[PDB]
C-alpha cells in the first residue's frame, strides 16, 4: 500500500500508460429534441409559461439587436462589434437558472445574460455609441458591457483575465455568508490562457462556489479546435482539477437550464465549483427555432404572436438605436476621471493642460459632439 | 485621421506596410529553412493579413497556428530559439503581450547572460501590431515601449514606413538578439510605398535625421514621426523656424549619439510619443540630453505624450499628442 | 555590508522591518473583518517571517496558502476586492511579479476607469520584498518599479525603515486603489526601530526630507536612502558641502513639488536606485525636474543607478551604486 | 448523433456531473520492493552490471556532494543550495534512460541528470563558488547549473518557465528529424504556474516529442499538495490535454528507468508528448537503499565496496571542493558581457565608468579575490 501524500492510490506492477478517451467523448446532455420535443419528461424543468416566453423573447430581442448593431459597425457608425448568434439559448437559458443577485463575469458574446435581466435597449446602445448615457462614459470600444445594478462584472478585453477574478469573488462570497454563487463564462479559445489554470485550480482547492461556463463553438477566430487542444474538449479537463464537470447541448436552452440550476444549488450548499461546457455553432438547430417548436406544442406562440413580436421588438430596437445616436458624447473631462478613484494633482495638471489647448485650438477638435 | 504619410536595392514595388512585413517574412523563410512563423491566427494570413500565402508557400509545419496562449507563444519560442532554428513570434496585439512579460523580461532578455553564453535565444523575434488607430480604446491602442525598455537583453524596434519596416525586420530577425518589432497597426493599409522585392537590411540602434534643421531637433517612432514631420512644416510656414526631425528607429539600445549631435547644434528638443507621459521613453532621452548637452540646452526639453490614463474610446482625437499639441509646445520653447 | 541603517503615536516597541509588517497586517485583520492574506506559504508565517501568528489569531480562512501561481494570485485579489473585500495578496519576491503583470497592468489599473467607477479593485494591496541582499543574483535582487511606474492606475510605495514600513502599508492597504508595496528584503531582519503597536498612516504620494541642505538635493527610495544619508556625511566632512537628503516613499503618484522646491533651493540633484539606469525611474525624476527648475540648474542632474545588465551573483560588489559611487558623482556635480 | 466540432461524443438524456477519481487514483508503477527484489520478472529491464553499478555511483556521489554543499551553504561560503535528498533515483534512472544527445530542461532537483552524464565535481563546485572556472561566469546564484557539451539547460529560479520552451525546443527537434527527445523536469508545486498549462497544450496540438517528468514529493516549501491541487495529482491531468501519462514509484529507479525508455521510445517515433508523474519524499525506503538490496541480491556489491567508495566518493568530492574555494572569481568585466551577444557602446561606457572608478576607490572593493 502507497505511503505518498501527493495521491491516493494503489501499486500496479505493469507498465501501461493511461489514454485519453477522446472519439468517445464526455456525452453531451439534451433535454429536447430538433422539433422542440421533450425527450424524457424526468428532465422536463416544466418552467412556467411566463417564464419560458422570456425566455424567448430575450433571444429573438438580442438577435434584433444584434441585425442592426452588425449593420451599424459595417457602416461604420459604431467603431465594433460581437454578435450573440448561436449563443443566444447558452445565455438566456443559464442566467434564467441564476438568483438574480449571482454576480455575472465573462466576455463578449454574454449580451443575453444582460437582456433577460433587463439591461435597457438605451443602456446597450450608450455604451457601442459611447454617449452620455453611457454609464462607462464612452471609455471602452463596444459591447464592453457592465451593470452595477445587474450583478454584470464590466468586460474587458484580454481574454481569460475575468476566470481567476471570479474564484476570487466566490471566494468573497463564501466568506460573506452569501447564499450567492459567481458564474463566469468564457470561450474554449481563452480556456488556453494561463488564468483559465489559474481559475479552474484556485476554485477547487480554495472550495470556491462558482459556475465554469465555458461556451465551445469549435472556433476561436480563424482557430479550429484541433489547434486549440488535443483532450476531450474542455469538460473533460474539469476531473483533472477535481471539478465536478458536464457537457450540454447549448442550442438547448432546457438542457442549459437544468445544468445551471443543478450547478448553482450544489456549488452554494457545497462550496465547489462546476463546470459546464455548452456545445454550440459559430453561426457569426438553432436555439431560437427548437424553443419555437416546444412553444407551438405546447399553444403558447403561433405565427399571429410571432409576427407581431418581430414587429414590435424591431420598433423598440430602432426607437432605441435612433435616440442613442442623436445623443453627444460625454465631456472630455471624463477622459481624467476615475484613473485612480480621486484625481492626482498631476493628472489635474493634465486635464488643465488640455483645457487651455481647447481654448486656442479648439476649432480643430469635434467640440460640438461633446457634451459642454 | 490625424496624421499623413509621405514618401539603389534593385526592383522595388507598391507595398503598404503589411504588405511589407509579409514580404519580409517570405524572404525570411527562403533563406533560412529553420525559420518558422507562429502566434495566434496566423495560418490563414493574419487578422491583419500579414502572413496572407506563407503557409501555402512554405508549409504548415512552418508557417501554424498555436493555441490562445501569449506566454505559451513566447515560452515556446524561446524553446526553439534555444536550438538554434530561427523563430518569428506573433502576439495578435501589443495590449496583449503582458501575459508573455515574464518569458520575456525574465528568460528572453537573461538567456545568454546567465548561462555565461552556453545558451541563448538569439534567433527570436516577437512581432506584434503597436500605437492608436483611432477607436481601439484601452486594448487596441496600446504602446508598450517602454516597459520593455528597461530590461536589458531584449531590442525594441519600430519603423514610419513600409520600406522602414522591411528593412527593420529583416534586421531583427537575422539579429543575435531577442528582439520586438512593434508594428504601427494604423499604417497597416494606410499609403504604401516602393519596397525592394529582394532583402534588405536597416541597422539597428540607428536613429534616421530625416530632415536637416537648425533651430529644434524634434525626435519620435511610429506614426508619430509623421505627425512631427507635419509640425515642422508648421513651424517653417507660420515661425519661420527650422526643424530637425529624427526617427528615432530604435528604442533600446538607442541611438544616443545621432540625437545629442542634433541637440548640439540646435540647442532645444521636443521629444513626443503616443504613450503616456510617466515613465514613458522621452524621460529616458530628455534625462540623457541633459546630461550630455547641458551647456547647449537654451530651453527645457519638452515632452508632448500621452495623458497619464489608460487609452481612452470616445476622447481619442483628445488623448494623442495631435500637431496641434506638438506645435503649441513647440511654440511655447522657441519662445522661451 | 553595503548600507548602515540608524534612527507621539502612543505605546512602541522595538521591531525589525519584518515584524513591524506583521503589526501592520496585524492592525488591519483586527479592524477590518473583511481583509484576508493570501499567497505562496503565507499560513506558515511566510519565508520571510511577515505573516507569523496571524493565521492562528484571525483563522485558516483569512490567512491562507495558495496554489503556486502568480497570475492566479493576482486575478484572485483583484476578484476579492471586486466585493468590497480587503485582499492583501504576497508575492514571494518581486522578481515573480512578471507573471501577474498582465492582471496587475490590463486588469487591476484599469478597473475603475474602464467601468466608469461601476466597479474597482481599490481594496487591492500587493506586498512583496523587494530589493538587493549581497547575494540573491538575478531573480532575489530586482527592483520592479519603473516597470510599474508606467501603468496610471496603480500606486507603488516603498518604505525605508521599520516605522516607515508600518505606516505606508496601513495607508496602502487602506487607500481606494490597488497598490504595490515593495518591502526591502535586505532590511527585515537588519535593526530594529520604536514602532507604535497600534495603527497609524503615513500618507502615499509624500516624499520626506530627513536632512535639511543647501548645496545639493539627493533622492533614493528603500535602502538606498542610508546609502545617500551616508554619502550626504561623507560630503560634509571631506567637501564642506551641505546636502538635502529626501526618501521618495512612492514611486506614483509621485511627489513632483517635495522634490522641485529642493531643487529650487539647491541648484543641484543627485538621484539614485539600484534599478537599471535605462528606464529607470530616475529618468522621470531628471526630466520632470529639468522641466520644472531649469533655471535653477547650476549643474547636470546626476543619475547613479545599476548598469545596464541583469543582476549578478558574485559581481554584486561591483555592481551596486555605493556610497563611493553615489560621492564621486556628488563631487564633480559640485566641481561643475 | 451530435454534430460539434468542439468534441467527438454520443447524446445522453439524463443530467449527470462527472466526478474526479481521486481516492482511487492512477495506480503506482513499482519493479522492485522494498528489499530490492523484482515483482514481476516481465518488468525486469535487466540492465547490465556495469550500467547499474553506475546508476547506484551516481546516486551516492551526489549525495556525498550535497552533505558537503549543504554544510558548506550553512557556514555561509556559498550563498544558498539545494539538495537532491530523495530525487536521486527519479533523476539517475531517467537520465539512464535516454540517449546522451536528448535536451533536458529543468530547475533545481536535477543535478543528478548531469552527474550520470559525468558532468565533472570542478564545475558543479564552480557554479556554487562562482569563481574563474565557471562557464557561468559566476552569474547566478548557485546550483543554477547548465552545460551545452551535456545538453542540459541552464537552470533559471522563475518556476515553470522552462516548460514551454522545453516544448518549443521540442518542435524544432521534431522538424529538424533528430531521432531526439526532449525531457523537461519540474515539481508539483510549479505545475501550477500558468506556464505548465501553456506547455502541456502546446506540446499535444503541435505534436512535440517531449516527455513531462514531473517529481510529486508532496510539498512546495511549506506548502501540502492538499493546498495545490485537488484533482488526482498531475498524472491525472494528461488525459485531459491529449497526453498519454502515468504514474510511478519515485524510490525505485527501475520503476522509473522503465517508464522514461518507453515514453523515450513512443515519444521520438509518434511525435506525441508523455507526462511521467514520479511520487518521492520530502527529505530535505529511500532509492539509494533500495538499489543497494538489489545489487546484494545479484552479488553485485558487498559492505568492502560499500565502504571503500564511501571513502573514494569523499575524497574526490573534498580534493573538487577545496580546489573550489581556493579559486579566485571571475574579472568583474565579465558583469557586462553576454547582456547582448555583442556590447553596446553605452553598456561599454558603464564598463569604462566602473574601470576609472576602481582606479580611485579600488581600496574599499574586493579586488584581491576577482581576477586580474
Ligand atoms: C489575451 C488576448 N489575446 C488575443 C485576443 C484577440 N481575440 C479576441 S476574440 C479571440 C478568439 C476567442 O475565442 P473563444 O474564446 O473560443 O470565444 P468565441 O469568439 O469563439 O466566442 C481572440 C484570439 C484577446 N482579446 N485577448
Ligand atoms: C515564479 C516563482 N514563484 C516562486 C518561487 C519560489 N519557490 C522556489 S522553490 C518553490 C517551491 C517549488 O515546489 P515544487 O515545484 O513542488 O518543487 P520541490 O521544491 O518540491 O522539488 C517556490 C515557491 C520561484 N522560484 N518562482
Ligand atoms: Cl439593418
Ligand atoms: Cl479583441
Ligand atoms: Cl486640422
Ligand atoms: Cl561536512
Ligand atoms: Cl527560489
Ligand atoms: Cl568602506
Ligand atoms: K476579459
Ligand atoms: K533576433
Ligand atoms: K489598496
Ligand atoms: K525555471
Ligand atoms: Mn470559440
Ligand atoms: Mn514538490
Amino acid at each position: 500500500k502507497p505511503q505518498f501524500p501527493g495521491a491516493s492510490a494503489e501499486f500496479i506492477d505493469k507498465l501501461e500508460f493511461i489514454q485519453p478517451n477522446v472519439i468517445s467523448g464526455i456525452p453531451i446532455y439534451r433535454v429536447m429534441d430538433r422539433q422542440g420535443q421533450i425527450i424524457n419528461p424526468s428532465e422536463d424543468p416544466h418552467l412556467p409559461k411566463e417564464k419560458v416566453l422570456k425566455l424567448y423573447k430575450s433571444m429573438t430581442l438580442l438577435n434584433t439587436m444584434d441585425r442592426i448593431l452588425y449593420e451599424s459597425q459595417r457602416q461604420g457608425r459604431i467603431s465594433f462589434y460581437m454578435t450573440n448568434y448561436g449563443e443566444e439559448g447558452t445565455h438566456v437559458g443559464s442566467a434564467a437558472a441564476l438568483d438574480n443577485t449571482d454576480l455575472v463575469f465573462g466576455q463578449y458574446r454574454e449580451a443575453g445574460v444582460l437582456m433577460y435581466r433587463d439591461y435597457p435597449l438605451e443602456l446597450f446602445m450608450a455604451q457601442c455609441y459611447g454617449n452620455i448615457s453611457d454609464l462607462g462614459k464612452g471609455r471602452q470600444m463596444p459591447v464592453h458591457y457592465g451593470c452595477k445594478e445587474r450583478h454584470f462584472v464590466t468586460i474587458s478585453s484580454p481574454l481569460a483575465t475575468q476566470i481567476p477574478q471570479a474564484v476570487g469573488a466566490a471566494y468573497a462570497a463564501k466568506r460573506a455568508n452569501a447564499n450567492r454563487v459567481v458564474i463566469c463564462y468564457f470561450g474554449e479559445g481563452a480556456a488556453s490562457e494561463g488564468d483559465a489554470h489559474a481559475g479552474f485550480n484556485f476554485a477547487a482547492t480554495l472550495e470556491c462556489p462558482i459556475i465554469f461556463f465555458c461556451r465551445n463553438n469549435g472556433y476561436a477566430i480563424s482557430t479550429p479546435t484541433s489547434e486549440q487542444y488535443r483532450g476531450d474538449g474542455i469538460a473533460a479537463r474539469g476531473p483533472g482539477y477535481g471539478i465536478m464537470s458536464i457537457r450540454v447541448d447549448g442550442n438547448d436552452v432546457f438542457a442549459v437550464y437544468n445544468a445551471t440550476k443543478e450547478a448553482r444549488r450544489r456549488a452554494v450548499a457545497e462550496n465547489q465549483p462546476f463546470l459546464i461546457e455548452a456545445m454550440t455553432y459559430r453561426i457569426g438547430d438553432h436555439p431560437i427555432s427548437r424553443l419555437r417548436h416546444y412553444l407551438l406544442s405546447q399553444g403558447w406562440w403561433d405565427e399571429e404572436q410571432e409576427k407581431a413580436w418581430r414587429k414590435q421588438s424591431r420598433r423598440k430596437v430602432m426607437e432605441a438605436f435612433e435616440q442613442a445616436e442623436r445623443k453627444p458624447k460625454p465631456n472630455p473631462n471624463l477622459l481624467f476621471s476615475d484613473v485612480y478613484q480621486e484625481m492626482p494633482a498631476q493628472l489635474r495638471k493634465q486635464q488643465e493642460s488640455l483645457a487651455r489647448h481647447l481654448q486656442t485650438y479648439g476649432e480643430h477638435y469635434p467640440l460640438d459632439h461633446f457634451d459642454k | 485621421a490625424h496624421f499623413t504619410f509621405q514618401p539603389e536595392y534593385g526592383q522595388t514595388q507598391k507595398m503598404n506596410l503589411f504588405q511589407s512585413v509579409t514580404s519580409a517574412l517570405d524572404n525570411s523563410l527562403a533563406k533560412d529553412p529553420t525559420a518558422v512563423i507562429f502566434g495566434e491566427d496566423v495560418a490563414f494570413g493574419g487578422v491583419f493579413r500579414c502572413t496572407v500565402g506563407l503557409r501555402d508557400k512554405y508549409g504548415k509545419d512552418r508557417v501554424f497556428n498555436t493555441p490562445l496562449c501569449e506566454q505559451g507563444i513566447v515560452g515556446f519560442g524561446i524553446g526553439i530559439a534555444v536550438t538554434g532554428a530561427t523563430a518569428i513570434a506573433e502576439i495578435q496585439f501589443a495590449d496583449y503581450i503582458f501575459p508573455a512579460f515574464d518569458q520575456i523580461v525574465n528568460e528572453a532578455a537573461k538567456y545568454r547572460y546567465r548561462s555565461g553564453d552556453l545558451f541563448n535565444c538569439g534567433s527570436l523575434t516577437i512581432r506584434s501590431p503597436w500605437g492608436c488607430v483611432g477607436h481601439g480604446a484601452l486594448y487596441h491602442s496600446q504602446s508598450p515601449e517602454a516597459f520593455f525598455a528597461h530590461c536589458p537583453g531584449i531590442k525594441v524596434v519600430i519603423p514610419r514606413s513600409p520600406f522602414q519596416a522591411k528593412g527593420l525586420l529583416l534586421s531583427c530577425i537575422e539579429d543575435k538578439n531577442p528582439c520586438i518589432f512593434f508594428e504601427p497597426k494604423i499604417l497597416y493599409r494606410a499609403a504604401a510605398e516602393e519596397v525592394p522585392i529582394e532583402p534588405y537590411n536597416i541597422p539597428l540602434s540607428q536613429a534616421e535625421v530625416i530632415q536637416e534643421g537648425s533651430d529644434v531637433t524634434l525626435v519620435a517612432w511610429g506614426t508619430q514621426v509623421h505627425v512631427i514631420r507635419e509640425v515642422a512644416s508648421m513651424a517653417k510656414e507660420k515661425l519661420g523656424v527650422s526643424c530637425e526631425v529624427i526617427d528615432l528607429r530604435t528604442i533600446i539600445p538607442w541611438d544616443v549619439d545621432t540625437i545629442c549631435k542634433s541637440v548640439i547644434k540646435t540647442g532645444r528638443l521636443l521629444i513626443s510619443h503616443e504613450a503616456p507621459l510617466t515613465g514613458g521613453f522621452a524621460s529616458e532621452i530628455s534625462s540623457t540630453v541633459q546630461e550630455e548637452c547641458f551647456l547647449n540646452l537654451e530651453a527645457p526639453i519638452s515632452r508632448v505624450c500621452g495623458y497619464d490614463t489608460p487609452f481612452p474610446h470616445i476622447f481619442e482625437p483628445f488623448y494623442i499628442p495631435d500637431k496641434w499639441k506638438c506645435y503649441d509646445a513647440l511654440r511655447k520653447m522657441i519662445n522661451y
